[PDB]
């Protein structure tokens, strides 16, 4: 149980990025293999791997379920 | 033209402008959020508001 | 002048039609304990520094 | 003719050891926001020998 | 064999104090001069702040609070909520 | 006459677990500075005996 070296809330709010893993209960993804680590096609299961930007979400048509804000300006302006 | 209220801090006067419509419902006529206690409206057309 | 209790004016100038005017009042806690006054009259009271 | 009439009561909570100021002002040439209150005052009366 | 050198430490812990022996305490904010001489809360937060830093906060109940804005967008309205009551003068 | 018509499309975006308020205010009556929100929610939702 010992807690050390752990931060409470384990949320990054927004990014670029996508902050999940692949295939979990909240990606909700269970197609056939599209993509791999970088933004290249793919059809093997053992090299399915999600690059975690929009350009992955883009090429598995699963969107809706993308955990990056898309502010950036707010920052800026 | 009014009087201050009682007021804590600060207080800025909202005063909202709207005009009776010939069937019976209304129509806003500009709105102006001001400090002085007097206030000046010009150009006015229409009756009842 | 000094001593423990103190009062100032300064005669208000406005008239020049009916109208209302505000007034704003506020209470300020210097310091504690048996303090002296300002080192000059009235005019030490500084609003907007002036 | 007469309006309403107001009796009003001042505060009868002294302060009994603590220094204050009160001050009145009009506040119509000044500016909307906030006016800030500098006081140029002397020291403490201590118990100098 | 033996264990020797105990070395009771009873005495040590209530240096820091008895309370903290049954209860942890709760942490205390620092003071910023820049917000004047307010004290901030650790368990709320009035101010809306901005949707970056902060990480996602979480509720427990009631407190009307702000939020972290994610995004503002100003532009022309339309004339008009819906159906055909649409009229403009 | 006929001017320019703008085909808009939404967002699609959804937000998966977090909980979000969309408000839409014309924004006219309101001063030129920007306007706080605040929203007195409830809590979570929690695993309860
Ligand atoms: S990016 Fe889109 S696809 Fe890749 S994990 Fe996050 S959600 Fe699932």
């Amino acid at each position: 149980t010992e807690t050390d070296g752990a931060v409470f809330p384990g949320r990054i709010m927004l990014a670029n990025t996508c902050t999940w893993t692949y295939r979990g209960d909240e990606c909700g993804y269970s197609g056939p293999a599209v993509a791999d680590e970088y933004d290249q096609p793919t059809s093997d299961i053992t090299k399915d791997k999600c690059s975690k930007c929009l350009s992955g979400c883009k090429f598995r048509n699963n969107v809706g379920n993308f955990g990056g804000f898309l502010s950036i300006n707010k920052l800026s302006q | 033209r009014w009087d201050t209220p009682k007021v804590v801090k600060g207080v800025s006067f909202l005063l909202r402008l709207t005009v009776t419509a010939d069937d019976g419902s209304e129509r806003l006529v500009s709105t102006a959020r001001t400090t002085e206690t007097t206030y000046r409206f010009t150009q006015l057309a229409l009756g009842n508001y | 002048m000094g001593k423990g209790s103190s009062k100032g004016h300064t005669p208000r100038e406005a008239k020049d039609n009916l109208k209302s005017t505000q007034l704003l009042s506020v209470i300020d806690a210097i310091s504690e304990g048996p303090i002296e006054g300002p080192v000059d009259g009235l005019k030490s009271v500084l609003l907007n520094s002036t | 003719l007469w309006s309403s009439y107001t009796e009003i009561i001042d505060v009868k909570q002294c302060y009994p050891n603590t220094a204050l100021v009160g001050v009145q002002v009009d506040s119509e040439q000044f500016g909307s926001q906030q006016v800030s209150r500098n006081y140029h005052l002397r020291g403490r009366i201590l118990q100098v020998p | 064999g033996m264990t020797g050198i105990l070395f009771s430490l009873g005495a040590s812990m209530v240096l820091g104090g008895v309370a903290q022996m049954l209860a942890p305490k709760a942490r205390t904010p620092r003071i910023q001069t820049t917000d004047n001489g307010k004290q901030n809360t650790y368990f709320s937060s009035l101010d809306n702040m901005v949707a970056q830093g902060n990480v996602l906060p979480v509720l427990y109940g009631e407190m009307r609070v702000g939020s972290r804005v994610v995004s503002q967008e100003i532009s022309t309205a339309d004339e008009g909520d819906g159906g055909q009551v649409v009229v403009i003068g």
